[PDB]
DNA sequence: CGTAGCTGAGGACCACCAGAACTTTTTTGAAT
DNA sequence: GTTCTGGTGGTCCTCAGCTACGTTTTTTGAATT
């Protein structure tokens, strides 16, 4: 029943954040660019070389506001982590559910079920609403196969197998993704979901969306009093911050890929917004990034309904709620974590 | 509820401690809102923040010497607001791309 | 010799009479949210709480913010007001000869309510004041602000046994780190933890029916 | 009809004709409503009078230097106005016996 | 500033940390106060109302370096880090050891050994310093008794036995502490020991100093990366910092009691700033609390030499450094955690 | 750097005083 | 007695400037109206 709050984006470099009572103020060589109240702000994201007073960092940490520093094209750097506020029983339960295969495979079953269900119904909706532009038959076959996997997803008890199943769930969808585009096929060199960290065009949007989703879910998870980027689901391999991605694997297939696809299809982005560096990397112009952020916020603004009771809700509340339920499952209220299903 | 409210004050500075009262009132009311005109502030608050601000601010001012008015528009404040001059204010529904 | 750790708080004897899950959320999970009707109570408490100053008024005393503890029901807290009145048949207080009655007084916002969620705290602090002497007092005062009224309440064994059993059962629930599930009703439209208490999670189809719906779809 | 409208002005007196603009704005705003605080007026007007006042104020003031804000509280203005200080405002709906 | 432990403890307020090449430069109001290489560092701790240049933050966050920011008093403000390193495994080992009881017994008995060592040597120093008007052979008997409890605690195996033998030394130390006070003895008394409603005057100084030390130790635990609420000796309880209380019970000797004794003696405190309200509680006057905090800060500013490391430090850095050793014991680089011991 | 306490330095805003005057055809003007 | 234009005195009101320091126990808080 919580309400969504705005987010502050700092794009200009050489800025400085300062605290004045309950207000955040922007400075750039001792001139007041602007001041904003902190009682209606949810997070602060900064690009380039931005500084912040330690008092502001402490204030945001103890009032649940996520500070973030990024580099040029949304590269993650130096998240401001906070403190421990108590609730020892919940943390102990979360850390004890881990290192045990049974509850881990149950919750992983639920997560993969949500992910595959969302992907299959997204593709089914897309092949439903326009049949003429794409080839329906293959899609149906693909969808059908996923259905079988769904049942098998329920009938598993070891974490080793699901990862392999994930691989199948990764290789049965990419071939569809490439033929998801409908307009601006020639201008946007669209190689499906092929991805390179050096970045090879028509991937900056995807990487930026993934980074924003990871940060948002990390903040929402830290709000409720538990941490889920390396824990009871994902791999124990360090450097793979993908459990925050895993709790939103019910979302990353839908909530970010759908946004990028709609941006491509609705003529909202022109090929002039991208350019290529000397080494081959692709970068976005400032105006294109501003348009992307505006579209992201506008999409976050509009309302949907939760499948459980039908209450009106916003998109930005989808992660937080999906975290809050994960808390109430840890207290024994529900049988197991009910995922997000459309 | 996230509703827009407007606050106006008028503190008598010719009293014994008028200047200090003005300073504290301005500092306290600027924390919860955004200034749009001299002694005229507007903000977006819920019932809880509005009640807390009212309780905080009713103890700083002194009765039979000051004036303070609080108005509330509602969730449809985008229609009942008009600006004609050259004193623009930041809208808290903008994605806020600074 | 750590008798302090097992002591609980007096404020947990009120929340334990209304929306029994609320006490578990407040004291076991260390969660707390504030709404429009809690800020006023907090402000009233802050205005009334004036320690470090004995507001003496005549022979009778109106002591404020009195620390309180008890071993038999194993509780701790701070009682709001204690009125000492001179009387011959009382019990001598420490440091001063004579005898004074020690009637408790608690300030609360609202109106009198049927489910006696406020009487139990007053009975508990009366129990504590008696236990500090092992004696008998049969008078208590309660105050309501929006009405600006004072109501008298007697205390008897029918409240003594109830409070003792309540303390025992609250300790039993505390030891097991258990948050129970209770009926929601119409009143949990006002409990300050709706965003956390999640009342609607008692009348649900459970995840099994959602699984079977997924199979049907 | 008969809705409450609140008008706040803020003119610049450091310009060439600041005093004249202030005087004309005050005279044009006092003809329709009352004054509760300095540089703010409240009135109970219908839509046609509101349009006429808006046109007059727009034609009278000068742009890029002045500020003018107009809000409307609707027909339910009785439950939205809160007064704490000591500058009472005469209501225009009570029997109004002088 | 740069301790032998691979961290930085910049403590002077009104300082600026900046990046030059691959080195950190400390500037004190536009003049270069100091310079230090960054190659060997693993963490940076900065106290005071200060800041860090964005270039330094970006340089440190990438190469697995976390920057902690605190107040000048000792409160915890913030922590800047990218993908967190050297914390998840530490917390995992933390709760894994906490769930088990043998390692908890070992660490708790080490803590109790440190406590009894501190108390015994405090008694010896007291009886050596002023052998004029005090019960001396009682002190020697108490020292020998604390020595046999030293041996018994060193040879302990379970939580219950450890608690039982720990509680026994407390009453003896309380009696000696009552006998301890030299000056103002006729007006300050410690005939008994209470707790929550604090009856008596010197059960108010002890409680306040204990609370301050608990806050400092909790900040020390939080600034290293270990949990402060999942303890080893004191069991879990929602809202109570068990491991902070463990270090509290280890350091509640020279750090806390000596402060109260120095406040009673030397005529630095009186009774006029202390009141009495109907139960024995001492609700301290504003001036009394002011001078108490000033004296606490002044004691924190005193320099000593660490028995183990040997590096000259201040008193305020004594908790933090100790906490770091605990982390190094949980990381597997050490065998034992000696707070004050020969070993 | 942030939070309090004091200045000082001009812009806004309103209330009094003082002086000099106070008269103009007939026509147009909306409609989701 | 209106209406308009000057002129002046006194009061709200915000910002720039200059000094002078920053720690604070645990318990209590509405609800069906
Ligand atoms: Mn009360």
């Amino acid at each position: 029943m919580k309400k969504l709050l705005n987010t502050l984006y700092v794009t200009q470099p050489d800025t400085y954040l300062s605290l004045d009572g309950d207000n955040v103020v922007l400075l750039k060589e001792q001139e007041k660019l602007g001041r904003l109240p902190l009682h209606n702000l949810e997070a602060i994201v900064g690009f380039g070389y931005t500084g912040a007073s330690p008092a502001l960092m402490g204030y945001c940490a103890e009032r649940n506001i996520s500070i973030t520093f990024l580099t040029k094209n949304g590269r993650f750097l130096a998240r401001v982590v906070g403190e421990s506020r108590g609730n020892v029983v919940l943390r102990k339960t979360q850390y004890r559910i881990s290192e045990n295969d049974q509850e881990s495979t149950k919750i992983a079953r639920n997560f993969i079920t949500g992910k595959v269900y969302n992907s299959k119904w997204m593709l089914e909706r897309m092949t439903r609403e326009h049949p003429l532009r794409v080839n329906v038959e293959q899609f149906k076959a693909t969808s059908q196969l996923l259905s079988v996997m769904m049942q098998e997803i329920r009938n598993c008890d070891s974490l080793e197998s699901l990862r392999g199943w994930e691989g199948q769930a990764a290789i049965n969808y990419n071939k569809v993704f490439d033929q998801m585009i409908l307009q601006q096929k020639e201008e946007f060199a669209f190689h499906g979901r092929s991805r390179r960290p050096p970045k090879d065009n028509v991937n900056a949007m995807l990487s930026f969306a993934y980074t924003l989703l990871a940060n948002d879910v990390a903040a929402a998870l830290e709000t409720v009093g538990l941490d889920a980027y390396v824990g009871f689901m994902h791999q124990d391999r360090p450097g793979r911050a993908s459990l925050a991605l895993d709790l939103m694997e019910e979302l990353r297939g839908l909530y970010a890929d759908r946004f990028v696809l709609s941006l491509i299809n609705r003529k909202e982005m022109t090929a002039d917004g991208f350019y290529k560096k000397e080494n081959g990397a692709v970068l976005m112009t400032d105006e294109a990034r501003k348009t992307f952020l505006k579209a992201w916020q506008t999409k976050k603004q509009e309302k949907i309904t939760h499948p459980y009771l039908g209450e009106k809700m916003s998109w930005g509340l989808v992660p937080y709620v999906q975290a809050l339920l994960l808390a109430r499952f840890l207290r024994g209220d529900l049988d197991e974590y009910p995922p997000f299903l459309w | 509820g996230s509703m827009l409210v407007l606050i106006t004050y008028d503190v008598q500075t010719s009293s014994m401690g008028g200047t200090k009262r003005l300073r504290k009132v301005a500092k306290a009311c600027q924390n919860y809102g955004q200034r749009v005109q001299n002694s005229v502030f507007e903000c977006i608050v819920d019932s809880t923040q509005l009640t807390s601000l009212k309780l905080e601010l009713t103890s700083l001012i002194d009765e039979e010497k000051d004036s303070l008015r609080i108005y509330r528009l509602g969730n449809n404040y985008k229609t009942k607001v008009e600006h004609i001059g050259a004193k623009p204010s930041i809208d808290l529904e903008d994605p806020l791309i600074f | 010799s750590n008798e302090e750790d097992r002591y609980l708080m007096l404020s947990g004897l009120q929340h334990f009479q209304f929306c029994k899950r609320q006490w578990a959320l407040i004291h076991i999970e260390q969660q707390w949210e504030e709404n429009v009707r809690t800020i006023e109570g907090q402000h009233l408490h802050k205005k009334a709480d004036q320690p470090f100053m004995k507001e003496k008024r005549g022979s009778k005393l109106t002591v404020r913010a009195m620390p309180i503890q008890s071993k038999n029901l194993q509780i701790s807290g701070i009682c709001d007001v204690v009125e000492f009145v001179q009387d011959s048949e009382g019990i001598e207080l420490s440091g001063v000869s004579g005898s004074y009655k020690a009637f408790p007084v608690e300030y609360k916002r609202g109106k009198p309510k049927k489910g006696d969620e406020d009487i139990v705290q007053l009975v508990a602090q009366a129990m504590c004041l008696e236990e500090m002497l092992v004696c008998r007092i049969d008078k208590g005062y309660l105050f309501y602000n929006e009405i600006k009224h004072r109501v008298e309440v007697p205390i008897t064994d029918a409240l003594r046994d109830k409070v003792v059993q309540m303390a025992k059962e609250m300790h039993h629930y505390y030891e097991n780190r258990h948050t129970p599930k209770v009926k929601t009703g119409p009143f949990c439209n006002n409990c300050s933890l709706q965003s956390i208490c999640l009342p609607k999670l008692m009348n649900k189809r459970s995840v099994k029916r959602y699984i079977e719906g997924r199979l049907s779809e």
